[PDB]
RNA sequence: UAAGGGAAGUCGGCAAAAUAGAUCCGUAACUUCGGGAAAAGGAUUGGCUCUAAGGGUUGGACAACCAACUUAGAACUGGUACGGACAGGGGGAAUCUGACUGUCUAAUUAAAACAUAGCAU
RNA sequence: GCGGGUAAACGGCGGGAGUAACUAUGACUCUCUUAAGGUAGCCAAAUGCCUCGUCAUCUAAUUAGUGACGCGCAUGAAUGG
RNA sequence: GUCUUGGCCAGCCAUGGUGACAACGGGUAACGGAGGGUUAGGGCUCGACCCCGGAGAAGGAGCCUGAGAAACGGCUACUACAUCCAAGGAAGGCAGCAGGCGCGCAAAUUACCCAAUCCCGACACGGGGAGGUAGUGACAAUAAAUACUGAUACAGGGCUCUU
RNA sequence: GGUAAUUCCAGCUCCAAUAGCGUAUAUUAAAGUUGUUGAGGUUAAAAAGCUCGUAGUUGAACCUUGGGCUCGGCCCGUCGGU
RNA sequence: AGGACUUUUACCGUGAACAAAUCAGAUCGCUCAAAGAAGGCCUAUGCUCGAAUGUACUAGCAUGGAAUAAUAGAAUAGGACG
RNA sequence: GGUGAAAUUCUUGGAUUUAUUGAAGACUAACUACUGCGAAAGCAUUUGCCAAGGAUGUUUUCAUUAAUCAGGAACGAAAGUUAGGGGAUCGAAGACGAUCAGAUACCGUCGUAGUCUUAACCAUAAACUAUGCCGAUUAGGGAUCGGACGGUGUUAUUUUUUGACCCGUUCGGCACCUUACGAUAAAUCAAAAUGUUUGGGCUCCUGGGGGAGUAUGGUCGCAAGGCUGAAACUUAAAGAAAUUG
RNA sequence: AAAGCUAUCCAAACUCGGUCAUUUAGAGGAAGUAAAAGUCGUAACAAGGUCUCCGUUGGUGAACCAGCGGAGGGAUCAUU
RNA sequence: UUUUUUUUUUUUUUUUU
């Protein structure tokens, strides 16, 4: 995998992480 | 070589790099921090005992096909599950659900040895009798 | 920015001295290199020195015979003591009979050999051999 | 090389090594100093003052001339500037951006260029508290800048 | 491993050089990156030299020349034949092909 | 107004009780950084005898003749009582909904409805 | 009438079958079909019939409350999410 | 007030004190040291523990006697734990020596004696689980059994000769 | 180790230490793999995107040298005094 | 022994003081050794050597050295000298 | 039109092509280079204004005022954000037509945000010379840019000055060519040399590969995100430069 | 001179909040690692069959794709 | 200058005058 796009898909993983721990606060 | 300070009033920066850089040594950092005191399945303990939960069976890294004989072992000191190798030929028999061991490490600090993934602790003794003499002809397992 | 002149001399020293040079210009002047030449004149390990005069640091022009393999500074000049001269020539010189360390002592620019006669000690600044 | 660029641009003066008057100056140390003292009571800095006495009046070095510095004849005369040399014509070059600054918003490269001589100003500033020649409680003010060159 | 002393074009000492376009690709190269022919030659082919002149009525006229300048990716040059791999020893030879 | 219990009553804490002034302390999550906030939660308060500070005018860090309130400190005192009547917030953790202020079915519905700024056509 | 544009115009936003080395599910495939087949979001919510849905928490006990799940009878983006 | 100095405390006055040269706060599976292990030099690491200093006697606080204690094999009170009882009451502190439970991978006899080292007492005389002796004891360390030898027969390496 | 196993299970033989040997964990040397002595930073991990700048660290040359008069101790030789 | 005149710091030399035990290390045939501080000699009468020595980094105390590294000195002379 | 070939698409309402003119917005070709300026990012039509800068020359002035910098601050491509203006071209997303087993792609026709600008954010790039800043020394050579100096002869002007060209010296730059007395593991390097014969000054970063630039806490931001930044656990290799296939 | 009693002082202890530090349960969600003869594609290594990579933005079962700007670690050290 | 997807686990070498 490419380091630009497992990048990305980390990064688009944190903004779903974020909006879940909104959530519950 | 590096950039290092070379004044004759710059111990102050010499060892307070030096401080900062050896965090980076494994070794040191594994001691400095105390983990095996805090996660370490033991207590920073060689040994320890627990309660044989079941019998499990691990399949050997390629390239080897075998099965690995093991037990899953519940620390009596902490209560933290662990599995457990069970050398030498045939003696997964004398071990039985239930059974109160004594596990070591096996290996090199904590690290599998050997083609057996995931298994960090070795059986020493079962009942209070060791494996090496329950697996010869010497000493015989407790009546119970 | 200039901060040791008595590397940059040693340095020209040392430089000319691989490539075979027969002399070398040296830039600036100072006392201690005046006296650290010397150190070096005495035992041999060069020859003639001559300082050009000027209205500011002057310039040093050394005559080289070919007999020099090593000359350098230390820096820092660390505080020796004399129990620790031994320690420094064994860590820094040659087998112990042909280099001289160079230290500067409330008797001024003088030797290692030197200081155990007169029972001294002070701060390393150099070396050769 | 400069102090804020990078500028490794070698270029001076020699003085010569005489230290001696040259034998084709038939003045008096007396006459110069008048010379000094008429120039300096005009307004002429230290440094203008050597190049017109250079260039026009014959006189290669004021110190080999006489013995003594421009500056440390004027001190000595009464007629030094209140400002030294050096802080004047930065203290005069900051605002001058200022005023470029204030009706040009989007030159950000002014906008730097400002913060180096701003710079210059206060390094030498403190050096000059440090000697003596300014009181410790002199202190370069953005908007007063204007007021102390006037 | 660098493979050019100079990377692979010419522009030390210059920051950044505005891109241009391939001629027959249209990819966005570097000006100095980029590998550009000046072609000069006549606008009719050389067969058909003779009959232009056979028209030429107004005898005395010379056939213009069209004058072309060619830029190319380092794709599209290779691909086109343009330049060559060279070897390790030749890369470094800066020398235009005899005539 | 009620002993003991304290919502077990009831569709539902409806009704009532509780808190309440001033001074000092202390104040969370969250947040549009403006708030929340009087968050939550504590301590003091009477009378009498004093002491101190905070000004003006006329004559040269002073002297004399006036002035009415506010604040602070200390003894003493009492069946430990003192915003002694009057007057005078209950609070907290959340969910649904409307952003808020405002408006309407005079005489059963004041609301989540209407309006609003903002956005768009 | 024919032809083009227009959805912050009114509005609308699909079924069936097979398939992964325990089982289960179906990333994948085939087919019918539409103007398009509901995207980001959200949910037994004032919108969920079955329904007192299933799991957890709250209580001694909860058709109530809250947090999750989601083939959602019949959620959903200025008919604004 | 104390044996005495001291913001140690009570009154009055002033706004100071510390900090990037790391103050303040947090962690320590941290009692400090003489020292143990291992290193050419420079170092790394450990130090509960035979010696010196500190602190504690289930957890805090208070106090009497006394030259000397905030004492605990002294007292008083509270919390936890726990013993006897006629139920009204009484009594307690093994991190002293043995021993038991628990905990854990992990550590000994409910023995003999003041004879030796010293301490205490009114004291030559008595007492001392301080201390010594013995038992368990593969912590570690020192020395050191499990075998010695003659001939005969055979083989090898030599020796004078290779008949 | 997949039907000729010098590695498993055994029999024989041999090797190391030997009243000892093995194993697990902690630490030291090896480790110039923490580098003050004494590491590395183009491509193996690593020069801040760039500049200004405080604390810190470091910072050009220059002031009594030269000569002589001597006196004594010790060391390196032959004189050796007993 | 009383007083006056000494630029001040860093650095180096020397000296005093600096628990035992440990460590290095001297001596003695505990049958050798680990240990221990004993012992040895005379037939005796009683006679005697020992139980050494080194180790105190850094901080503190006293003195000497004056190179090296810092800091002051007379400039609006408010300077030195009887 | 467009392509490997096509098709979607436009067209007797005259498409495409021809000529003239107008409007709009963007951009500044050829000149353009182993050339220049800027701290870097970056900077290419003319003219005027505003302020700045390096190199050069100096027998001007001050006299150590300096170097590097933990925290701290200014600037910082593209993309992205907020509010207006503008919106020609190109073109994320989206819709079709092809290809293909599929094609949510490469190819083609459209096409929104964006691309442009003012005000305010964001602070990251393979932000690269993958090579920190200051200083000294060390092999040769020729080009080139800016300045200065000396000489020579043509050329334009000239009450004999200046410009262009020629040769040489020197200072300061962008680089380059051969070599190794050296360096490196090697590729290669005039610095990556002057280092086991190891010390000129300062700052920053790294300690096998993953997990991971992740989790958490803090702080900055409207948001996207930025800065700081682990551990559990797992593994005997991962990796660099060259060699023969 | 005992019990008792007045007023300060030292102050155990408990209750009620606050703060710090360290452990620990949790439906469900989203990751990592390991184990191999699982399904689907073939993104990277050759010009890997659309050169690869970086920053940012958007989209898609998945590897990935596309726009803008950049780099060569390129498949060009070069065209007079 | 039309396109060309994939290849199940392990197994592939030692000494001297
Ligand atoms: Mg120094
Ligand atoms: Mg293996
Ligand atoms: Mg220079
Ligand atoms: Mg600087
Ligand atoms: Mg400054
Ligand atoms: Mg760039
Ligand atoms: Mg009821
Ligand atoms: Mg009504
Ligand atoms: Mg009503
Ligand atoms: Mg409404
Ligand atoms: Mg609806
Ligand atoms: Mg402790
Ligand atoms: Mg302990
Ligand atoms: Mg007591
Ligand atoms: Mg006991
Ligand atoms: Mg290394
Ligand atoms: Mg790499
Ligand atoms: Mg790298
Ligand atoms: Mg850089
Ligand atoms: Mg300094
Ligand atoms: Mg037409
Ligand atoms: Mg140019
Ligand atoms: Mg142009
Ligand atoms: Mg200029
Ligand atoms: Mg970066
Ligand atoms: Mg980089
Ligand atoms: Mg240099
Ligand atoms: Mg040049
Ligand atoms: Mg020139
Ligand atoms: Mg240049
Ligand atoms: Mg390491
Ligand atoms: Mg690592
Ligand atoms: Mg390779
Ligand atoms: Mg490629
Ligand atoms: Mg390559
Ligand atoms: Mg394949
Ligand atoms: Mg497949
Ligand atoms: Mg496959």
């Amino acid at each position: 995998m490419r380091a630009k796009w497992r990048k990305k898909r980390v990064r688009r993983l944190k903004r779903k992480r974020r909006k879940m721990r909104a959530r519950s606060k | 070589s590096g950039g290092k300070p070379r004044g004759l009033n710059a111990a102050r920066k010499l060892r307070n790099n030096r401080r900062e850089q050896r965090w980076s040594d494994l070794h040191y950092k594994k001691r400095a921090l105390g983990t095996a005191f805090k996660s370490s399945p033991f207590g920073g303990s060689s040994h320890a005992k627990g309660i044989v939960l079941e019998k499990v069976g691990v399949e050997a890294k390629q390239p080897n096909s075998a099965i690995r004989k093991c037990v899953r072992v519940q620390l009596i000191k902490n209560g933290k599950k662990v599995t457990a190798f069970v050398p030498n030929d045939g003696c997964l028999n004398f071990v039985d659900e239930n059974d109160e061991v004594l596990l070591a490490g096996f290996g090199r600090k904590g690290k599998a040895k050997g083609d057996i993934p995931g298994v960090r602790f070795k059986v020493v003794k079962v009942s209070g009798v060791g494996l090496l003499a329950l697996w010869k002809e010497k000493k015989e397992k407790p009546r119970s | 920015v200039r901060t040791s002149v008595l590397h940059d001399a040693l340095n020209s020293i040392n430089n000319a001295e691989k490539a075979g040079k027969r002399q070398v210009l040296i830039r600036p002047s100072s006392k201690v290199i005046i006296k650290f030449l010397q150190v070096m004149q005495k035992h041999g390990y060069i020859g003639e020195f001559e300082e050009v005069d000027d209205h500011r640091s002057g310039k040093i022009v050394v005559q080289l015979n070919g007999r020099m393999n090593k000359c350098g500074v230390i820096s820092p000049r660390y505080n020796v003591r004399l129990a620790e001269l031994e320690k420094w020539v064994v860590k820094l010189l040659p087998a112990r009979q042909f280099g001289y360390v160079i230290l500067t002592t409330s008797a001024g620019i003088m030797d290692h050999e030197e200081a155990r006669r007169k029972h001294v000690s002070g701060k390393i600044i150099g070396f050769f051999y | 090389g400069r102090m804020h660029s990078k500028g490794k641009g070698i270029s001076a003066s020699a003085i010569p090594y005489s230290r001696n008057p040259p034998s084709w100056l038939k003045t008096t140390p007396e006459q110069v100093v008048d010379q000094i003292c008429k120039l300096a009571k005009k307004g002429a800095t230290p440094s203008q003052i050597g190049v017109i006495l250079r260039d026009s009046h014959g006189i290669a070095q004021v110190k080999v001339v006489t013995g003594n510095k421009i500056l440390r004849i004027l001190k000595s005369n009464g007629l030094a500037p209140d400002l030294p040399e050096d802080l004047y014509m930065l203290i005069k070059k900051a605002v001058a951006v200022r005023k470029h600054l204030e009706r040009n918003r989007k030159d950000k490269d002014s906008k730097f260029r400002l913060i180096l001589i701003e710079s210059r100003i206060h390094r030498l500033a403190r050096y000059y508290k440090t000697v003596g020649v300014l009181p410790p409680t002199w202190k370069y003010e953005s908007s007063t800048a204007s007021t102390i060159v006037s | 491993v660098k493979k050019r002393k100079n990377n692979g074009r010419n522009k030390k000492g210059r920051g950044h050089v505005k891109p241009i376009r391939c001629s027959n690709c249209s990819r966005c190269t570097p000006k100095d990156k980029a590998i550009k022919r000046f072609t000069i030659r006549n606008m009719v082919e050389s067969a058909a030299i003779r009959d232009i002149s056979d028209a030429s009525v107004f005898a005395e006229y010379t056939v213009p020349k069209m004058y072309l300048k060619l830029q190319y990716c380092v794709s599209c040059a290779i691909h086109g034949k343009i330049v060559r791999v060279r070897s390790r020893e030749g890369r470094r030879n800066r020398a235009p092909p005899p005539r």
